[PDB]
Protein backbone atom coordinates (compact mmCIF):
# COMPACT_ATOMS: atom_id res chain seq x y z
CA UNK A 1 0.00 0.00 0.00
CA UNK A 2 2.61 2.61 1.14
CA UNK A 3 5.12 1.39 -1.53
CA UNK A 4 3.16 3.12 -4.31
CA UNK A 5 4.22 6.58 -3.22
CA UNK A 6 7.18 8.70 -2.27
CA UNK A 7 7.42 9.10 1.51
CA UNK A 8 8.43 12.73 1.06
CA UNK A 9 6.18 14.12 -1.64
CA UNK A 10 3.58 11.50 -2.28
CA UNK A 11 4.86 11.16 -5.78
CA UNK A 12 3.97 7.99 -7.57
CA UNK A 13 6.08 4.99 -8.24
CA UNK A 14 9.30 5.52 -6.24
CA UNK A 15 12.71 4.15 -7.17
CA UNK A 16 15.00 4.57 -4.18
CA UNK A 17 15.03 3.57 -0.55
CA UNK A 18 16.33 5.33 2.54
CA UNK A 19 17.45 2.17 4.33
CA UNK A 20 17.92 3.55 7.85
CA UNK A 21 14.56 5.38 7.63
CA UNK A 22 12.61 2.54 6.04
CA UNK A 23 11.09 4.78 3.37
CA UNK A 24 10.87 4.60 -0.43
CA UNK A 25 11.47 7.89 -2.21
CA UNK A 26 11.37 9.27 -5.75
CA UNK A 27 14.34 10.48 -7.81
CA UNK A 28 14.00 14.18 -7.02
CA UNK A 29 13.66 13.59 -3.30
CA UNK A 30 16.58 11.18 -3.51
CA UNK A 31 18.80 13.85 -5.05
CA UNK A 32 18.24 15.82 -1.85
CA UNK A 33 18.88 12.69 0.25
CA UNK A 34 22.27 12.25 -1.37
CA UNK A 35 23.29 15.70 -0.30
CA UNK A 36 22.42 15.11 3.36
CA UNK A 37 25.08 12.38 3.65
CA UNK A 38 24.90 8.76 4.82
CA UNK A 39 24.85 9.76 8.50
CA UNK A 40 21.39 11.17 7.84
CA UNK A 41 20.13 9.00 4.98
CA UNK A 42 21.53 5.88 3.34
CA UNK A 43 20.38 5.68 -0.23
CA UNK A 44 19.99 2.67 -2.52
CA UNK A 45 18.22 2.23 -5.85
CA UNK A 46 15.52 -0.47 -5.69
CA UNK A 47 15.69 -2.05 -9.13
CA UNK A 48 19.18 -1.34 -10.46
CA UNK A 49 20.98 -4.07 -8.55
CA UNK A 50 19.72 -7.12 -6.68
CA UNK A 51 19.57 -6.54 -2.94
CA UNK A 52 20.16 -9.10 -0.27
CA UNK A 53 16.58 -10.38 -0.28
CA UNK A 54 16.09 -9.88 3.42
CA UNK A 55 17.50 -6.32 3.50
CA UNK A 56 14.93 -5.18 0.91
CA UNK A 57 12.24 -7.19 2.66
CA UNK A 58 13.07 -5.24 5.83
CA UNK A 59 12.86 -1.77 4.26
CA UNK A 60 9.61 -2.50 2.41
CA UNK A 61 8.03 -4.04 5.54
CA UNK A 62 9.04 -1.06 7.66
CA UNK A 63 7.60 1.49 5.17
CA UNK A 64 4.28 -0.34 4.79
CA UNK A 65 3.86 -0.33 8.58
CA UNK A 66 4.20 3.29 9.59
CA UNK A 67 7.89 4.14 9.32
CA UNK A 68 6.91 7.50 7.74
CA UNK A 69 4.58 8.14 10.70
CA UNK A 70 7.56 8.29 13.04
CA UNK A 71 9.15 10.94 10.90
CA UNK A 72 5.95 12.83 10.21
CA UNK A 73 4.27 12.42 13.63
CA UNK A 74 3.64 16.15 14.21
CA UNK A 75 1.96 16.51 10.80
CA UNK A 76 -0.47 13.69 11.61
CA UNK A 77 -1.86 20.94 15.10
CA UNK A 78 -1.71 21.08 11.28
CA UNK A 79 -0.42 24.58 10.42
CA UNK A 80 0.08 26.58 7.19
CA UNK A 81 3.84 27.10 7.55
CA UNK A 82 4.62 23.41 8.05
CA UNK A 83 3.20 21.66 4.97
CA UNK A 84 4.39 18.37 3.49
CA UNK A 85 5.60 18.69 -0.14
CA UNK A 86 3.42 17.69 -3.13
CA UNK A 87 4.64 15.85 -6.27
CA UNK A 88 4.68 18.95 -8.47
CA UNK A 89 6.51 21.11 -5.88
CA UNK A 90 9.87 22.57 -6.98
CA UNK A 91 12.90 20.60 -5.79
CA UNK A 92 14.43 23.88 -4.60
CA UNK A 93 13.42 25.15 -2.17
CA UNK A 94 10.06 23.38 -1.59
CA UNK A 95 10.94 19.68 -1.53
CA UNK A 96 14.44 20.34 -0.21
CA UNK A 97 13.45 22.49 2.79
CA UNK A 98 10.86 19.83 3.72
CA UNK A 99 13.20 16.83 3.43
CA UNK A 100 15.88 18.63 5.52
CA UNK A 101 13.21 19.41 8.10
CA UNK A 102 11.97 15.82 8.02
CA UNK A 103 15.26 14.05 8.48
CA UNK A 104 18.04 16.50 9.29
CA UNK A 105 16.20 18.72 11.77
CA UNK A 106 13.79 15.95 12.90
CA UNK A 107 11.08 18.58 12.93
CA UNK A 108 8.06 16.37 13.02
CA UNK A 109 8.94 13.57 15.41
CA UNK A 110 6.92 12.86 18.57
CA UNK A 111 10.02 13.33 20.77
CA UNK A 112 13.66 14.09 19.81
CA UNK A 113 16.49 11.55 20.37
CA UNK A 114 18.10 11.82 23.83
CA UNK A 115 21.47 13.60 24.16
CA UNK A 116 24.45 11.22 24.01
CA UNK A 117 25.34 12.06 27.64
CA UNK A 118 21.87 10.87 28.77
CA UNK A 119 22.94 7.57 30.34
CA UNK A 120 19.65 6.67 32.14
CA UNK A 121 17.20 7.23 29.24
CA UNK A 122 19.60 5.65 26.74
CA UNK A 123 19.79 2.61 29.04
CA UNK A 124 16.00 2.40 29.45
CA UNK A 125 15.26 2.73 25.70
CA UNK A 126 18.01 0.20 24.99
CA UNK A 127 16.57 -2.39 27.40
CA UNK A 128 13.17 -1.93 25.66
CA UNK A 129 14.82 -2.66 22.30
CA UNK A 130 16.65 -5.69 23.70
CA UNK A 131 13.23 -7.05 24.73
CA UNK A 132 11.16 -5.76 21.79
CA UNK A 133 13.47 -7.39 19.23
CA UNK A 134 12.43 -10.91 20.30
CA UNK A 135 9.02 -10.17 18.70
CA UNK A 136 8.48 -9.13 15.09
CA UNK A 137 7.41 -5.48 15.36
CA UNK A 138 9.87 -3.55 13.20
CA UNK A 139 8.03 -0.25 13.82
CA UNK A 140 8.66 -0.41 17.57
CA UNK A 141 12.31 -1.05 16.94
CA UNK A 142 12.75 1.78 14.49
CA UNK A 143 10.81 3.98 16.96
CA UNK A 144 13.06 3.02 19.89
CA UNK A 145 16.19 3.56 17.76
CA UNK A 146 14.98 6.95 16.55
CA UNK A 147 14.60 7.86 20.22
CA UNK A 148 18.22 6.94 20.87
CA UNK A 149 18.17 3.23 21.67
CA UNK A 150 21.54 1.66 20.91
CA UNK A 151 21.65 -1.40 18.66
CA UNK A 152 25.04 -2.62 19.85
CA UNK A 153 23.97 -2.14 23.49
CA UNK A 154 25.18 -4.79 25.95
CA UNK A 155 22.64 -5.83 28.60
CA UNK A 156 24.49 -5.68 31.93
CA UNK A 157 22.19 -8.29 33.49
CA UNK A 158 21.13 -10.52 30.57
CA UNK A 159 24.64 -10.52 29.12
CA UNK A 160 23.70 -10.05 25.45
CA UNK A 161 22.99 -7.54 22.68
CA UNK A 162 19.72 -6.99 20.75
CA UNK A 163 21.36 -8.72 17.78
CA UNK A 164 21.90 -11.88 19.89
CA UNK A 165 18.23 -11.84 20.81
CA UNK A 166 16.91 -11.36 17.29
CA UNK A 167 19.24 -14.09 16.07
CA UNK A 168 18.21 -16.69 18.66
CA UNK A 169 14.57 -15.87 17.86
CA UNK A 170 15.16 -16.20 14.11
CA UNK A 171 13.92 -12.61 13.66
CA UNK A 172 15.86 -11.94 10.46
CA UNK A 173 14.18 -8.61 9.54
CA UNK A 174 15.03 -7.46 13.06
CA UNK A 175 18.62 -8.58 12.52
CA UNK A 176 18.62 -6.71 9.28
CA UNK A 177 17.26 -3.50 10.84
CA UNK A 178 19.73 -3.72 13.75
CA UNK A 179 22.74 -4.26 11.47
CA UNK A 180 21.75 -1.04 9.60
CA UNK A 181 22.10 0.83 12.86
CA UNK A 182 25.49 -0.87 13.09
CA UNK A 183 24.89 -3.95 15.24
CA UNK A 184 27.88 -6.25 15.30
CA UNK A 185 27.48 -9.93 14.34
CA UNK A 186 30.90 -10.64 15.85
CA UNK A 187 30.19 -9.48 19.40
CA UNK A 188 30.35 -12.22 22.03
CA UNK A 189 27.82 -12.58 24.83
CA UNK A 190 28.83 -13.31 28.44
CA UNK A 191 29.04 -17.02 27.54
CA UNK A 192 31.40 -16.10 24.70
CA UNK A 193 29.16 -16.56 21.66
CA UNK A 194 28.27 -14.51 18.57
CA UNK A 195 24.80 -13.82 17.17
CA UNK A 196 25.96 -16.02 14.26
CA UNK A 197 26.38 -18.78 16.83
CA UNK A 198 22.86 -18.28 18.27
CA UNK A 199 21.49 -18.44 14.73
CA UNK A 200 23.07 -21.80 13.94
CA UNK A 201 22.08 -23.15 17.35
CA UNK A 202 18.49 -22.13 16.65
CA UNK A 203 18.40 -23.79 13.26
CA UNK A 204 18.19 -20.44 11.51
CA UNK A 205 20.76 -21.11 8.82
CA UNK A 206 19.90 -18.54 6.19
CA UNK A 207 20.04 -15.87 8.91
CA UNK A 208 23.45 -17.23 9.92
CA UNK A 209 24.63 -17.04 6.33
CA UNK A 210 23.14 -13.50 6.25
CA UNK A 211 24.87 -12.40 9.48
CA UNK A 212 28.21 -13.41 7.99
CA UNK A 213 27.46 -11.37 4.86
CA UNK A 214 26.80 -8.44 7.22
CA UNK A 215 30.03 -8.98 9.21
CA UNK A 216 32.02 -8.61 5.98
CA UNK A 217 29.87 -5.92 4.34
CA UNK A 218 32.69 -3.32 4.30
CA UNK A 219 35.34 -5.42 2.64
CA UNK A 220 32.82 -7.10 0.30
CA UNK A 221 31.77 -3.73 -1.02
CA UNK A 222 35.39 -2.64 -1.55
CA UNK A 223 36.27 -5.86 -3.39
CA UNK A 224 33.19 -5.63 -5.63
CA UNK A 225 34.10 -2.03 -6.58
CA UNK A 226 37.14 -3.39 -8.40
CA UNK A 227 36.18 -6.94 -9.49
CA UNK A 228 32.45 -7.22 -9.87
CA UNK A 229 32.72 -10.25 -7.56
CA UNK A 230 32.58 -10.80 -3.74
CA UNK A 231 34.11 -13.48 -1.51
CA UNK A 232 32.38 -16.86 -1.36
CA UNK A 233 31.64 -16.94 2.37
CA UNK A 234 30.25 -20.51 2.28
CA UNK A 235 33.67 -21.58 0.98
CA UNK A 236 35.38 -20.14 4.03
CA UNK A 237 37.57 -17.50 2.32
CA UNK A 238 36.19 -14.13 3.42
CA UNK A 239 38.29 -11.63 1.60
CA UNK A 240 39.15 -10.93 -2.00
CA UNK A 241 42.27 -8.97 -2.82
CA UNK A 242 41.92 -7.58 -6.35
CA UNK A 243 45.15 -7.38 -8.38
CA UNK A 244 46.73 -3.97 -9.10
CA UNK A 245 46.88 -2.94 -12.80
CA UNK A 246 50.61 -2.25 -12.73
CA UNK A 247 51.18 -5.88 -11.64
CA UNK A 248 53.87 -6.44 -14.30
CA UNK A 249 56.05 -3.67 -12.88
CA UNK A 250 57.90 -3.49 -9.57
CA UNK A 251 56.04 -1.70 -6.79
CA UNK A 252 57.18 1.95 -6.58
CA UNK A 253 58.88 3.40 -3.53
CA UNK A 254 56.11 5.79 -2.50
CA UNK A 255 53.56 3.02 -2.87
CA UNK A 256 55.60 1.06 -0.36
CA UNK A 257 55.74 4.09 1.92
CA UNK A 258 52.00 4.69 1.72
CA UNK A 259 51.22 1.13 2.77
CA UNK A 260 53.77 1.30 5.63
CA UNK A 261 51.93 4.39 6.92
CA UNK A 262 48.61 2.52 6.61
CA UNK A 263 49.84 -0.51 8.62
CA UNK A 264 50.97 1.88 11.36
CA UNK A 265 47.39 2.78 12.26
CA UNK A 266 45.92 1.06 15.28
CA UNK A 267 43.04 -1.28 14.48
CA UNK A 268 40.65 1.37 15.78
CA UNK A 269 41.97 4.08 13.45
CA UNK A 270 42.23 1.67 10.52
CA UNK A 271 38.57 0.69 10.79
CA UNK A 272 37.75 4.38 10.88
CA UNK A 273 39.73 4.93 7.66
CA UNK A 274 37.93 2.02 6.01
CA UNK A 275 34.50 3.43 6.86
CA UNK A 276 35.66 6.64 5.14
CA UNK A 277 36.83 4.72 2.08
CA UNK A 278 33.58 2.74 2.26
CA UNK A 279 31.61 5.98 2.06
CA UNK A 280 33.56 7.26 -0.92
CA UNK A 281 33.12 3.94 -2.67
CA UNK A 282 29.38 4.21 -2.03
CA UNK A 283 29.44 7.77 -3.43
CA UNK A 284 31.32 6.94 -6.61
CA UNK A 285 29.04 3.93 -7.06
CA UNK A 286 25.82 5.90 -6.52
CA UNK A 287 27.04 8.64 -8.88
CA UNK A 288 27.06 6.07 -11.67
CA UNK A 289 23.63 4.62 -10.74
CA UNK A 290 22.32 8.20 -10.76
CA UNK A 291 23.55 8.85 -14.32
CA UNK A 292 22.15 5.46 -15.37
CA UNK A 293 18.69 6.02 -13.94
CA UNK A 294 18.16 9.72 -14.68
CA UNK A 295 16.60 11.20 -17.79
CA UNK A 296 18.77 13.56 -19.84
CA UNK A 297 16.61 16.44 -18.58
CA UNK A 298 17.17 16.05 -14.80
CA UNK A 299 20.96 15.78 -15.05
CA UNK A 300 21.71 18.63 -17.45
CA UNK A 301 19.76 20.75 -14.95
CA UNK A 302 24.21 17.74 -5.15
CA UNK A 303 27.93 17.65 -4.25
CA UNK A 304 31.16 16.43 -5.92
CA UNK A 305 32.50 14.96 -2.68
CA UNK A 306 31.24 13.28 0.54
CA UNK A 307 28.83 15.46 2.50
CA UNK A 308 29.97 17.03 5.76
CA UNK A 309 29.12 14.97 8.77
CA UNK A 310 28.67 17.53 11.61
CA UNK A 311 29.54 14.91 14.24
CA UNK A 312 32.99 14.61 12.62
CA UNK A 313 35.81 17.14 13.08
CA UNK A 314 36.73 19.53 10.30
CA UNK A 315 39.83 17.33 9.90
CA UNK A 316 37.98 14.04 9.55
CA UNK A 317 35.58 15.64 7.06
CA UNK A 318 38.48 17.15 5.08
CA UNK A 319 40.12 13.74 4.69
CA UNK A 320 36.77 12.24 3.67
CA UNK A 321 36.29 14.90 1.01
CA UNK A 322 39.91 14.59 -0.09
CA UNK A 323 38.97 11.09 -1.25
CA UNK A 324 37.08 12.55 -4.23
CA UNK A 325 40.40 14.01 -5.55
CA UNK A 326 41.78 10.47 -6.04
CA UNK A 327 41.97 9.44 -9.67
CA UNK A 328 40.98 5.87 -10.60
CA UNK A 329 44.53 4.48 -10.13
CA UNK A 330 45.20 6.23 -6.77
CA UNK A 331 41.83 5.22 -5.39
CA UNK A 332 42.23 1.60 -6.54
CA UNK A 333 45.56 1.47 -4.75
CA UNK A 334 44.10 2.68 -1.50
CA UNK A 335 41.22 0.20 -1.80
CA UNK A 336 43.54 -2.79 -2.52
CA UNK A 337 45.85 -1.96 0.42
CA UNK A 338 42.92 -1.53 2.74
CA UNK A 339 41.59 -4.90 1.63
CA UNK A 340 44.89 -6.78 1.99
CA UNK A 341 45.40 -5.33 5.46
CA UNK A 342 41.85 -5.84 6.68
CA UNK A 343 42.81 -9.46 5.97
CA UNK A 344 46.23 -9.16 7.68
CA UNK A 345 44.64 -7.66 10.78
CA UNK A 346 42.13 -10.49 11.07
CA UNK A 347 44.60 -13.42 10.82
CA UNK B 1 39.65 13.01 18.31
CA UNK B 2 41.93 15.51 16.55
CA UNK B 3 45.11 13.47 17.17
CA UNK B 4 43.27 10.46 15.71
CA UNK B 5 41.79 12.30 12.75
CA UNK B 6 45.18 13.84 11.92
CA UNK B 7 46.75 10.35 11.65
CA UNK B 8 43.99 9.29 9.25
CA UNK B 9 44.39 12.49 7.15
CA UNK B 10 48.13 11.83 6.80
CA UNK B 11 47.56 8.29 5.60
CA UNK B 12 45.14 9.60 3.00
CA UNK B 13 47.65 12.23 1.79
CA UNK B 14 50.21 9.45 1.40
CA UNK B 15 47.99 7.83 -1.22
CA UNK B 16 47.69 11.07 -3.23
ZN1 LIG C 1 9.43 12.64 -3.81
Amino acid sequence: RSSDVCADCNGPDPSWASVNRGTFICDECCSVHRSLGRHISQVRHLKHTAWPPTLLQMVETLYNNGANSIWEHSLLSIMSGRRKANPQDKVHPNKAEFIRAKYQMLAFVHRLPCREDDSVTAKDLSKQLHSSVRTGNLETCLRLLSLGAQANFFHPEKGSTPLHVASKAGQILQAELLAVYGADPGTQDSSGKTPVDYARQGGHHELAERLIEIQYELTDRLAFYLCGRKPDHKSGQHFLIPQRADAALDLSELAKAAKKKLQSLSNHLFEELAMDVYDEVDRRETDAVWLATQNHSTLVTVVPFLPVNPEYSSTRNQGRQKLARFNAHEFATLVIDILSDAKRRQQ
Amino acid sequence: ALEEDAQILKVIEAYC
